[PDB]
């Protein structure tokens, strides 16, 4: 289903890679994600960075491979409940998840996409999109990230 | 935990029930400590408690409420004490959980009967004190030898308080010694009594290192005619409270109950037990006046107010009440405001807190009686303005300075 | 507020001292509120806290300490209940203030001379009970049932090789036991016991009541029927009705174990509220023979406890949490109770960290009897090691295993 | 003071948040006098939370000198100074800074000071010959851009 890796506690004491991605909100909807930056230039060393927008809000996430991959159109949106989001069981807890816009198109049966709920965002299977004939979506999940847990 | 959280539990009547908020250590479901909750308080088939319900906190990440009843059989009859360690004795220790708050307790009919409740109440103390139709007002002395300290009680209570406090932290030191207190005090009052033909007081701490000497203060208190003592329930304890309450109802002494140190266990929002359950708790154990605080979050205030005052309280989240408190027909406290007031608050602690109160005030530019005076013409003028319909929160301005018309006192409290 | 700051100021030995740890509110300077913390908790200028060092908290921000000394002159002699109203009646509500905590006080000779100090101490208890060169042992029994099986259960763990049996903290008297007949029936157990064994047993019955005459008709029962040893909740009860019952078992002969429920709801925070080691420090003074601390298998903290109310003189070491040099005039100490999460397996560490003076508290053996065997026998064994110049923390396990074969009960403990 | 390339997974013990406030050398001490210095991932969605806002932000992965330094972290931009065009051109830098320890004790140590124009490096031992007992931050690794070859 989708892919879930868990951030987890102590991890702070040796990270050699990391990325960063801006962070959008449930609160704060389609239009945040819409307005924030997509291309983050890399003009590192060890990582010195400059984006095409300015935003607020930044999550600094290992350099896990899936999100070290997507380099361009790299977002992370914060839900408040897992439950409501993912389509199977959930843990009562604050869910991350990192979507790319690039691949926003509906190719992907098994691949969730993020989509504008009635409620608010959902991630929603490629399959059930095409059913609805949806062509597009505000980004593809390319992973789930779980709060650190003692 | 599975014999501890049972989402399809309908409580009986006589279950006690108790509502807490909390927050789970990362990686903690919020049902399992839920449930260990339940555990680590009771038993832990008809000796534990039951978690039925919980529910998510709105608005707070990783914050959750929990209700769990136990059963009748599980607290002491008449015993404040029994029940605070069977609920709270180490349940807050309990590792699974970063936080652990209790925000209310419904006491059964069942139980609440078992109390002696406050040793005459509202409507019994207004009848002893004949004092009706309005808040009653008091002071405390800012400084002394005992007589000193005597001829600034006389002053105060001949100048129009009802009543006149004792700091709180003096109970006898190298510097005065409690018997002369009493001495110079009762005297202060008799002379006031005869003077103004009223009923007047003073808070006399008996609060005493030992039962004994808390006895010793209690009845000399009773010798010279003292219609009402001063305890610190809180730093004392429960037993000494309740132990003084029944001599209390024996003796024909007020008691008024002092809530010193509650901000250690109840300040943080986080963490402890909010006021409202000690209030509770202080009802069933004794006291006839409980120190509310003032208010100038009054919603949470308000709540606790009704829940010591009335008969039937329903359920209200919006102001803090979780449960149905029934009192079965137990008396009342007087809740009293306290702190950070003065006669342009008058308007509003009248209407805020209505006739069943009384309202404490820390100085005048002209000394003690005028002091006495300004506070005394204050809280007439508002009071019968309120009977009049006029608004409080408005119009309360000009109540005051009309009542500066007349009274050259309360002006000079105005002018500041 | 530069009445209150005084940083050149040499604290005498009559002053009391107490240091706090505080985050001010954005916006107040660490002085100014160090300054209102000595201000809120004193006042005349010899009735004033002085606050003479503030020092920020290493590696952290918005976070002090502040070292405040109080006049003798402002302290009831003998009176535990008087400095707490001075030292933490009002800072905690402190509204420039984010979060207060009381980290430690340093209690004068001149003042600690006032307190009776625990009934007993640790010699005295030592000499009373016959019992030299070790730790005690006891348990609590399970279930946590009637007087008769109660009696039984206790009788066995006596009998057995447990120095002490406890009541469950919770139970006074409830409809299913009513402390009359656990008083018998566990009477005749001890008797029984030590009739047989020869040596001298105890158990620590619950004397908590809700009132003080209650609680004296409990003590004075479990005297009549010859009872060394009663337990007692002081924080719950509180000081005041915990002073009055330390007096009473001095003038009688009786031991007192005090148990510690509900100090999470104080201290668990580490940013508010009163850390034990000034709980600790209080009751030493009101009295009680015994105290909880609990076990640690923060270790620095619980060591720096440990001295404290064991020591006569316990020199300063931040390190350690002990902030002021404190000399307690040779007053008798308290033995520590240890407990939470122990059996065999900790007996090494335990008998290590705590010395022999101190009492260990177990927990559900395979096989009550066997219990207290196997934890007599892992206990001689661990002290016989200590003594002969084993490393309890290193070969604690082979120490085990060795006497794990001696007795099969041990072995049975140490299969699990 | 290690110089490490940003390179993935060298070292296989952990992956975690950390952020450091950027600034360009040309903009001075005053830029880091004003960045941010408490940086607090937390709640559980763990967005960072800094004391105030900042422009640039860049994220130093966390080897040992960075996850030490926490408060007054800082990252500092540095832009060469080739004489010939054709010799080819120092890589742009970047220095992870504490300020919180500005004061200077370590000879070995360099540490950041302001040079006349924009910033600069010096060594402890020198600053102590100038008599400055002070500087911005003390500089906890060196630079050195992704290289795949």
């Amino acid at each position: 289903r989708i892919p879930v890796v868990r951030l987890k506690f102590g991890e702070v004491a040796e990270a050699t890679s990391v990325v960063v991605l801006p962070v959008c909100k449930a609160e704060e909807g389609e239009k945040k994600i819409l307005e924030a930056p997509m291309e983050i230039i890399a003009g590192g060393d060890f990582k010195v960075v400059e984006a095409e927008k300015g935003w607020k809000r930044w999550v600094v996430l290992p350099s896990w491979n899936p999100v070290a991959a997507i380099g361009k159109g790299g977002v992370a949106v914060s839900f408040r409940d897992d439950r409501k989001v993912l389509p199977w069981d959930g843990k009562e807890e604050p869910l991350l998840v990192v979507a790319d816009r690039v691949r926003n198109v509906v190719e992907a049966d098994d691949g969730y996409y993020l989509v504008v709920a009635e409620n608010g965002l959902k991630l929603e299977k490629g399959s059930d999109l095409k059913a609805r004939e949806v062509k597009e979506s505000l980004g593809m999940v390319v992973l789930v990230v779980r709060p650190p847990r003692e | 935990k599975l014999t501890y959280y049972t989402p399809d539990y309908t409580p009986k009547d006589t279950d006690l029930l108790a509502a807490f908020r909390f927050s789970p250590q990362p990686g903690v479901p919020a049902d399992e400590a839920g449930a260990a909750i339940a555990a680590e308080s009771s038993t832990g088939d008809r000796y534990k408690g039951k978690c039925y319900h919980i529910e998510p906190v709105q608005g707070e990440e990783n914050s959750y409420f929990a209700f769990i009843a136990y059963p009748l059989d599980l607290f002491e009859e008449g015993s404040v004490t029994n029940i605070l360690t069977s609920i709270v004795g180490n349940v807050f220790g309990f590792k699974a959980i970063r936080s652990l708050r209790l925000e209310d307790i419904r006491f059964p009919v069942a139980l609440v009967k078992t109390f002696q409740g406050p040793p005459h109440g509202i409507q019994v103390e207004r009848d002893l004190l004949n004092k009706y139709g309005r808040p009653m007002l008091g002071c405390t002395i800012k400084p002394l030898s005992a007589k000193n300290y005597g001829r600034a009680v006389y002053e105060c209570l001949r100048g129009g308080l009802d009543f006149t406090k004792d700091d709180e932290n003096i109970n006898s030191q190298p510097f005065q010694r409690w018997r002369d207190r009493f001495l110079f005090v009762a005297d202060a009052i008799h002379k006031s009594q005869a003077e103004t033909g009223e009923i007047k007081g003073h808070y006399l701490n008996v609060t005493a290192p030992t039962c004994e000497e808390m006895m010793k203060r209690a009845e000399f208190a009773k010798e010279l005619g003292m219609p009402i003592i001063m305890h610190d329930f809180l730093t004392a304890g429960f037993t000494a409270n309740t132990t003084l309450a029944k001599w209390c109802r024996d003796n024909g002494v007020l008691l008024h109950i002092h809530r010193a140190m509650h901000a250690v266990i109840d300040r943080q929002r986080n963490h402890g037990i909010h006021f409202r359950v000690l209030a509770k708790c202080l009802r069933l154990s004794g006291g006839d006046h409980l120190h509310s605080g003032t208010v100038v979050d009054k919603a949470s205030t308000l709540g606790f107010v009704d829940l010591m005052r009335e008969d039937h309280i329903e359920a209200d989240r919006s102001r803090g009440v979780f449960f149905t408190q029934d009192w079965a027909s137990m008396p009342g406290v007087l809740p009293v405001a306290s702190g950070g007031i003065h006669v342009w608050h008058m308007p509003a602690l009248v209407e805020i807190f209505g006739d069943d109160s009384v309202l404490q005030f820390g100085g005048h530019p002209w000394g003690n009686a005028p002091g006495a005076t300004a506070n005394r013409v204050a809280l007439e003028a508002c009071v019968q303005a309120r009977n009049e319909g006029r608004d409080l929160y408005r119009e309360g301005g000009d109540i005051l300075r009309e009542a500066g018309k007349w009274s050259p006192e309360l002006a000079a409290a105005l002018d500041l």
